[PDB]
């Protein structure tokens, strides 16, 4: 884990298991054997379902498609299409989500990049609205993109991280929000799940987020949302801004620090063991020296915008409250 | 994904020197202790579903609110995935027993699993209980002290190997909590 | 690292390192460098220009100001001159690195450490 | 980083199975060829200095146009970079010789070399002159064990055939 | 957790200085009183079950209405008796934790923190528990400094409840 | 925050059992080790500023990069921040040497530090070389037969080395 | 003391668009010259201590 | 002043609770290491004058320009030598105070607090003092744990000065 | 960086007002004294090498033990003399930067900020660099208001060091 060790940053970014590649090198028909194809078929489920779990009984759904992949019927382009159209892929990814989340998942499953700009969303949402679900899925597969990057005999892979796809810097960072390394499934992480559309404000406005590598503490941030002011009325409380304008720049460049796990038991004010306000157990902070029942940190995950000369102090304060640092980005 | 060999090389690469005598000496002791590691992995692999069955069944019987309606072991599908999860954890622990370094287990499965079990609503104490049962069961098979299987092997001491396997299971159990 | 922890080697001497870790830089004189361990020969090279422990010692500067040894006043026998290598081909390889001629002699393997810290 | 054990663990991992007796036979062969590999690693860490010194000296003994002008190295600094690069190479031959696959030599030394040697006007044939001098220099059964010699020659040949 | 070593570390950490001789002396004293504490922990662990059962019987003899009073909170049901020896078992376990640690950390972080809201929200009076800890204090049967240790922490839980 | 004892108790409560007498015998053994522990912490706390200074001298001598114009270390400000960071790491290694657990170091110093030294452009491996030098100076210092009654201490040196190795492993 | 002149528009519009905390707003407000002329320069250095330990700490 | 007892009481006072077992164990351990500390204080008090004289001779032999350099700050005047043994006497007395107290309180509040501005504003280099404390560390001639105590506090003053 | 213009803009920015007549007058006066400051910068840039070498010779003549004392910090090594003229060259370059800027910005942000912990942690002495700046103040050889400028900034660095 990290960057410097092993001279490879991208292994340690959580993309360790996504480098392996699968192509059917066998031409004609497979008779008798069924090792190599069951491997490729498994990688197709691992790619298109994105590591979602398929039960033995479920494997009976899509069994026809599966018995046509093994034959000369479907190239893996078209088998991947057949896995994509079936009732499974509809239940998990299409039916649970709003239309936009569904789109972003379809890029994670089929193309392995994120959408970078709103217009990609314009294209796919437009096709869905004019013609329906099957033409939506065709509109992913029936494009110069899939054909060029995969060539019809190779199982899809995550390429959104890669430099070769032009994408956007935004789509690189967005790439790591959508893929959280081996264990996390489609609904395994928060930010996807079932009813969530994952990144919407981010993916629509091409707000490049930040990357928290998976693990090493602070693996989860799930940073709080912001509203938009008097027009489209908002609550101003919850998050620090991504911007930091003038008047406070003085005193060093501004850094956005995201602290991840904040909890009462963890928050001690620097000295170990939990502080007891009354002689016997009243552990919340006394507001006006009268007992309150309000937690010290009120949402887990608060952010800090801190200029350079104030970093050290803030860096101490986080570790006083036992909060753990997700990432720090210069702004 | 790094073995004992790769780990030493990476450390001697940050040092920017050649491997050297002290490091090669310890690595010679690794290779001379190689067949013990081989037979060890053979023991855990040839008791796999046995360990996973007893471990997760013990996890349910210790804490019977999991199978009560509303728990995360309440359906066949949830129980199947929970059973499957236990099998996969035991699988990458077996890989960490082969490689001698936990780089495969850290980079592959340990990374992101706490936050996934958070995102699913999986109770973490119950998972650490399951990992602990796989730890005691797995060390009991690795030392041939199982109460249902006593196979014949060449005599020797593998206390060090057992402490190593207990280190990997304590790494997973500490990693989910 | 599992490989080292299970089969650890023995730790060597620590006299040189303790001499540097013990007292401050004005207390102990020459030892202070102590912790300078040995880099590969290319890192003494001109893009890196590393330093040696013999640089930090008083012995390295050693320049007499007002000083002439005559070497004509000596008895006729006792002027002896020795050349490390009596050949053309081996004093200079085709490439630049040399162990005799130039500044390239600075980048030989070994000699990175210093034994004057015994005072 | 490719080795015996990383190929078989990664291969059974891509399968989705626990490691059967096949992977165990593979790592059994690792611990069979181990002694010859580590003997070669001991002697390489023994005299790396003189190996790199003979390598660069013969590399400019062959091609003199390197110091002719801008092409190659015409200054002490560039020749310092020369001997440093051959230091890196023998150090990666030591590393791949310890690991026993061509993994660290491939990912650290070989992967994406071509853009670097191409862009920075570095001729690869001079590298090959250095390595083919050191390839020839070792004497069978004069220092290392005959199989160790084989191991060393194999790895060095891999470097040459990956270079140009 | 509040161990003496962790307040030593924590105090010097809040000051940003090293762990100079003051805190080292503190860790010394912990290392000395530790032995008596360990012996006391051994013997409390030895006769746990009869301490807990004896303590519940003392609470039942002191407050005989509790087994007679029909309700959820009182120990008339079999459930109620199970919660009874359950809770007294918790206090005994936290005392053994504090004897092992050497400070009042595990009691203050597992038991004392927020005990009031519980004794209120389930209407459980402090006095019944107090009688339990008095029987534990009488029947632990330790001797000497070990007994002074267990009497120290048990008395401390008594003064938390009132 | 957890020492040895808090880790044992915390696991014992995470399963909810008592301590067995085996556990208690282990604790008693670590207590008898504890005087040697305090001795090593005393040696570190004593000579600490010479450790940081000499290790930084060996760092700048072996790597002459950072003292030169445009170097990360360079400027009076940047040099002082460099030295102070080394003092930080040495302070917390003294703390984890006392606690017996590596929890305080991870919680207060190491965890999240990589995100900073990435965010500033600071070369991680140079920090790792610095911490290797404080490990050498500190371990050697810990093995001094001066002023202490003589006795066997290989396990404690091993553990202390594990703490420094964890610091250099967390920056790199 | 509060008036249209003294009023700071900029620390508001930063603080509204969650760019500073209320703590830094207070730190910032005090540093203002609209406070330096009006509460500071008149006071004896010992007495300006009083209004600060009272108006920040209560 | 920073004594171990005042750290204990001050921490419990900032928490508003009593002086439970943690702090009492701390005061125990202070009361055990106190005896060796008192013996060390007795013998430093015993041979003070020869330690001060010896230390000033060591500074003069290590830096021989100081007696030769004509100025106010240097020890060429008779006044300068009086200030020399005066200052070395201060350091020795503050070490004996910290041996008696058991923490580094009196050195941190009488000597360490504000020493930098003095060594600057009168151009007194930190190093000359370091050589003095090294000679005191060599010539105090204690043995055993007492020697570990005086070497601890003297080394502590050395690491304050640099 | 702390230039007069940036103090003007920074103050008006913290007040949120414009750059009214006060700050404009400030930038006027800076624009007038700037010319003599630039000529002084030209001539210090001109005779840098002899200023550095001469200053190091003055430090060596004032403190002759420095070349004789065996240590890392003293200028007895080859390395030590290189660090000697290196540091004096730094002081001269920061003076020329302050002459160009017109305020003490670059010295306060490149040199003054945190100089103390460096001169302590490497046991460097304030006096050695003070004697260096005295020789620079004697031998710069400027005349008139330019000499008042270089004497201003050089003296400023001297009063920072003490
Ligand atoms: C067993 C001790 C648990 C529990 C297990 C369940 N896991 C469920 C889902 C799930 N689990 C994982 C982690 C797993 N997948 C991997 O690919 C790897 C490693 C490579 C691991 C360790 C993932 C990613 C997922 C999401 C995808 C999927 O559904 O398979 C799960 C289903 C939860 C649900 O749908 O509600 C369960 C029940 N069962 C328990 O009772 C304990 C807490
Ligand atoms: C469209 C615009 C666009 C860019 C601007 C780049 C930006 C970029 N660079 C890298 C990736 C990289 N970029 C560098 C470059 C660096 N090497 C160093 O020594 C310097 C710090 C720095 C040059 C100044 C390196 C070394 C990598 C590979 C990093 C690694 O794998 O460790 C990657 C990840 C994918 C890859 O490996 O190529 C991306 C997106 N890519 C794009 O698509
Ligand atoms: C390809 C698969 C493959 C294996 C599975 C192993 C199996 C195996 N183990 C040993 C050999 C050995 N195996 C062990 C292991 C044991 N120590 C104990 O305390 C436990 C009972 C047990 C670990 C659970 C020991 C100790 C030896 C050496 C026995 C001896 O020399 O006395 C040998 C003989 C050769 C040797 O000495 O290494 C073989 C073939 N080797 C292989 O090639
Ligand atoms: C890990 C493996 C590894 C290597 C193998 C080297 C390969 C390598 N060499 C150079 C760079 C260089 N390599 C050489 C070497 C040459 N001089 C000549 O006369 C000959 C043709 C040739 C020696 C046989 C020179 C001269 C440069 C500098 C080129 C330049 O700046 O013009 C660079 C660019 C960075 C640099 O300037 O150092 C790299 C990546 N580096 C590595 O990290
Ligand atoms: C790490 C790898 C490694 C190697 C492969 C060797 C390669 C090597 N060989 C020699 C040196 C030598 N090698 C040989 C060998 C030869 N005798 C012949 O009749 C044949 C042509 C040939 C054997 C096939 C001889 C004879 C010398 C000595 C040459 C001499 O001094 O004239 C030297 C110079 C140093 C020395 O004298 O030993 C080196 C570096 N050394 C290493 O460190
Ligand atoms: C960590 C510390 C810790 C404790 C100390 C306990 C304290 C505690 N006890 C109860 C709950 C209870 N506790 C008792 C116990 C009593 N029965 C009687 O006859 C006596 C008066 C008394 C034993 C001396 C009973 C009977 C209940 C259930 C009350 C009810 O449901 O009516 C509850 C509510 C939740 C529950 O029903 O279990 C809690 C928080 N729980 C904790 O987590
Ligand atoms: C509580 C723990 C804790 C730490 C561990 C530090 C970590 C830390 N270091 C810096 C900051 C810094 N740290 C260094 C240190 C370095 N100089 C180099 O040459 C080396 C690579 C490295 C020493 C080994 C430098 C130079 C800076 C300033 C960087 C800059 O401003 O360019 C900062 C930003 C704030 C500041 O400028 O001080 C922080 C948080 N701070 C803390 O609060
Ligand atoms: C408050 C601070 C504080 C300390 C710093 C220690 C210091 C200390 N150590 C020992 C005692 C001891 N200390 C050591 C330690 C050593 N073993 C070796 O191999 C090394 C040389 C060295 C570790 C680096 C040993 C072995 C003993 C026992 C000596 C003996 O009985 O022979 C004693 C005597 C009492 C005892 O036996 O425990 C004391 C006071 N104690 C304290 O109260
Ligand atoms: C230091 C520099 C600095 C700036 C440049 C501003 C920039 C700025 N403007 C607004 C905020 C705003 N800015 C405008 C201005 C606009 N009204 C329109 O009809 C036009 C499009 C536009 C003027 C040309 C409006 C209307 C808002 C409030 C928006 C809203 O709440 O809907 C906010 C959010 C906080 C707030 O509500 O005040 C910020 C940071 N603030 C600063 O601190
Ligand atoms: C509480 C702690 C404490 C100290 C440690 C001293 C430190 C100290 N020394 C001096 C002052 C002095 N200190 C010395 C001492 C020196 N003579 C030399 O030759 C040596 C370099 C050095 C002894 C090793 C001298 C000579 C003076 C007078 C300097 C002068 O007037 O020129 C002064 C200024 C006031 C005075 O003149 O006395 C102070 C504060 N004072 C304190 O209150
Ligand atoms: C930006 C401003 C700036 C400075 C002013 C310098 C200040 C400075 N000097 C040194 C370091 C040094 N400075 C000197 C200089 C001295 N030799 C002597 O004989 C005299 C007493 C004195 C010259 C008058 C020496 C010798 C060292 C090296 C000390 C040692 O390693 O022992 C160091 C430590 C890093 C290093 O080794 O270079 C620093 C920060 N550096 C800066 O970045
Ligand atoms: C009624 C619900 C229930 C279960 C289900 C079991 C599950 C179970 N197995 C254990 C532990 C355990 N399990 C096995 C594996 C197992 N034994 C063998 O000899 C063979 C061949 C096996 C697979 C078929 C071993 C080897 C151990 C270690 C103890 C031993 O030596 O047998 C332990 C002890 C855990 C611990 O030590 O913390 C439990 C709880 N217990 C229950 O109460």
């Amino acid at each position: 884990l990290g960057t410097v060790l092993g001279n490879s940053s991208l292994d340690k970014l959580g993309l360790d298991k996504f480098v392996d590649r699968f192509e059917v090198n066998e031409a004609g028909r497979p008779d008798g054997f069924s090792a190599d194809y069951e491997v490729i078929i498994r990688a197709c489920y691992m790619q298109i379902f994105a590591n979602a779990y398929i039960m033995e009984s479920e494997r009976a759904e899509m069994a026809k498609a599966e018995s046509e992949f093994r034959d000369g019927r479907f190239t893996v382009k078209e088998f991947c299409r057949a896995l994509a159209k079936s009732y499974q892929y509809r239940k998990r990814f299409f039916d649970g989500r709003p239309l936009y989340g569904a789109i972003e998942l379809c890029f994670k499953h089929i193309l392995g990049r994120t959408p970078d700009g709103l217009e990609h969303y314009r294209a796919k949402s437009a096709v869905y609205d004019t013609k329906g679900y099957e033409a939506f899925i065709d509109a992913f597969f029936d494009d110069g993109e899939y054909d060029a990057f995969y060539d019809s005999y190779c199982v899809p892979f995550y390429r959104g991280h890669l430099t070769t796809s032009n994408l956007s810097m935004a789509a690189f960072t967005h790439m790591f929000q959508v893929v959280r390394g081996s264990s996390t499934s489609d609904k395994a992480n928060p930010r996807t799940m079932t009813n969530q559309i994952t990144l919407n404000q981010a993916g629509i406005q091409s707000i490049p987020l930040a990357v928290v590598a998976p693990g090493a503490d602070g693996a989860t941030f799930l940073a709080p949302d912001a509203s938009a002011g008097s027009w489209q009325t908002g609550f101003s409380g919850a998050t620090k801004a991504r911007t930091s304008h003038g008047s406070r720049q003085e005193k060093g460049k501004m850094f956005r620090i995201e602290v991840a796990n904040n909890t009462q038991y963890s928050a001690v004010g620097g000295g170990s063991g939990i502080k007891l306000q009354s002689r016997s157990g009243k552990f919340y902070k006394m507001r006006n020296m009268a007992p309150a029942k309000v937690s010290t940190f009120r949402r887990a995950n608060n952010v800090y915008l801190v200029p350079f000369d104030e970093l050290s102090a803030t860096y101490i304060k986080i570790h006083k409250n036992g909060g753990s640092i997700a990432s720090i980005t210069p702004v | 994904m790094l073995d004992a060999f790769s780990r030493v090389v990476v450390n001697s690469d940050s040092k920017a020197a050649y491997v050297g005598g002290s490091d090669l000496q310890s690595l010679k002791t690794f290779i001379s202790d190689g067949n013990k590691r081989l037979d060890a992995v053979n023991c855990i692999v040839s008791n796999a579903s046995c360990i996973v069955s007893d471990a997760i069944s013990g996890m349910i019987c210790e804490n019977p609110g999991l199978i009560a309606p509303g728990g995360n072991c309440y359906t066949n599908r949830r129980m199947a995935a929970c059973l499957r999860d236990g099998e996969i954890i035991l699988r990458y622990v077996s890989y960490a027993l082969l490689a001698g370094d936990s780089s495969v287990l850290d980079d592959r499965c340990l990374n992101g699993l706490k936050e996934t079990y958070i995102a699913l609503g999986v109770p973490t104490a119950s998972t650490s209980r399951a990992v602990s049962i796989m730890k005691a069961a797995s060390t009991a098979f690795i030392m041939n002290t199982a109460s249902g299987r006593k196979i014949e092997i060449a005599a020797g001491d593998c206390q060090a190997l057992q402490s190593e396997a207990a280190a990997y299971f304590d790494k997973v159990g500490s990693a989910v909590d | 690292d599992i490989a080292t922890a299970v089969y650890p080697p023995v730790t060597p001497d620590v006299r040189r390192a303790f001499g540097a870790a013990s007292a401050p830089s004005t207390v102990g004189g020459r030892k202070a460098m102590g912790l300078i361990k040995q880099l590969p020969f290319w890192m003494y090279g001109p893009p890196f220009n590393a330093s040696k422990q013999e640089d930090f010692e008083p012995i390295s500067i050693a320049n007499p100001d007002v000083s002439s040894v005559d070497y004509q006043l000596m008895p006729p026998g006792s002027v002896i001159v020795q050349p490390d290598e009596v050949s053309a081909a081996k004093m200079l390889p085709v490439s630049g690195m040399s162990k005799h001629i130039g500044k390239t002699k600075r980048l030989v393997e070994g000699d990175g450490l210093s034994d004057y810290s015994r005072l | 980083m490719k080795s015996v054990i990383t190929t078989t663990i990664s291969a059974a991992d891509a399968a989705g199975r626990f490691p059967s007796s096949s992977d165990l036979e593979s790592i059994q062969g690792n611990i069979q060829r181990a002694s010859a590999r580590l003997e070669a690693a001991e002697k390489l860490s023994g005299n790396h200095e003189a190996v790199v010194k003979e390598a660069g000296d013969a590399c400019f003994a062959k091609y003199s146009y390197l110091k002719n002008s801008g092409e190659a190295g015409d200054s002490q600094e560039k020749i310092n970079k020369c001997y440093r690069d051959v230091d890196h190479y023998m150090r990666l031959i030591n590393y791949s010789l310890v690991v026993g696959g061509t993994g660290p030599l491939d990912e650290w030394g070989i992967a994406g070399s071509r853009e670097v040697y191409r862009t920075l006007n570095l001729p690869g044939s001079a590298y090959i002159a250095s390595f083919t001098f050191t390839r020839d220099r070792l004497c069978v059964p004069r220092d290392m064990s005959s199989q160790a010699g084989v191991e060393f020659v194999a790895a060095l040949d891999y470097v040459i055939n990956s270079l140009s | 957790m509040k161990t003496p070593i962790t307040e030593a570390i924590a105090s010097a950490d809040s000051q940003g200085r090293f762990l100079s001789n003051a805190e080292l002396q503190s860790i010394t004293g912990r290392y000395q009183r530790a032995s008596a504490s360990l012996e006391a922990a051994k013997q409390l662990t030895g006769n746990a079950s009869r301490l807990i059962t004896g303590a519940a019987q003392a609470v039942y003899t002191k407050f005989p209405f509790v087994t007679q009073m029909p309700g959820p909170t009182y120990a008339s049901n079999a459930i109620g008796k199970a919660k009874c020896a359950r809770d007294i078992g918790y206090y005994l376990r936290m005392t053994t934790y504090c004897l092992v640690v050497g400070a009042t950390g595990p009691m203050d972080e597992y038991l004392v923190a927020g005990l009031e809201e519980i004794n209120r929200s389930f209407e459980l009076s402090p006095s019944w528990y107090i009688a339990a800890l008095e029987n534990i204090k009488n029947d632990h049967g330790l001797s000497g400094q070990a007994a002074n240790e267990a009497n120290t922490y048990l008395d401390y839980a008594i003064n938390v409840l009132s | 925050m957890l020492d040895a004892f808090a880790k044992v108790v915390a696991q014992a409560d995470a399963r909810g059992e008592f301590l067995s007498n085996k556990q208690l015998n282990s604790l008693e053994t670590m207590i008898g080790e504890g005087n040697k522990r305090l001795d090593i912490v005393n040696k570190i706390n004593s000579n600490a500023s010479t450790i940081v200074t000499n290790s930084a001298r060996a760092l700048f001598a072996e790597q002459p990069q950072l003292i030169q114009p445009g170097g990360n270390a360079y400027t009076s400000r940047r040099m002082a921040a460099c030295l102070r960071d080394m003092e930080i790491v040495l302070r917390y290694v003294s703390y984890a040497m006392t606690a017996g657990d590596s929890s305080v170091l991870d919680d207060r110093c190491l965890n999240g530090l990589r995100e900073t030294y990435q965010a500033l452009g600071t070369p991680g491996t140079s920090v790792a070389v610095a911490i290797q030098k404080m490990k050498e100076a500190s371990i050697a210092l810990a093995n001094d037969l001066n002023g202490v009654p003589l006795g066997d201490c290989s396990s404690l040196n091993s553990e202390l080395a594990v703490y420094f190795d964890r610091a250099a492993a967390a920056v790199v | 003391q509060l008036l249209s002149s003294t009023r700071q528009p900029f620390l508001e519009s930063q603080l509204r668009f969650n760019q500073i905390t209320v703590k830094d707003f207070i730190k910032g407000l005090i540093l203002s010259d609209a406070f330096r002329y009006l509460n500071y320069d008149v006071n004896n250095n010992y007495r300006f201590v009083e209004m600060c330990i009272q108006r920040i700490l209560g």
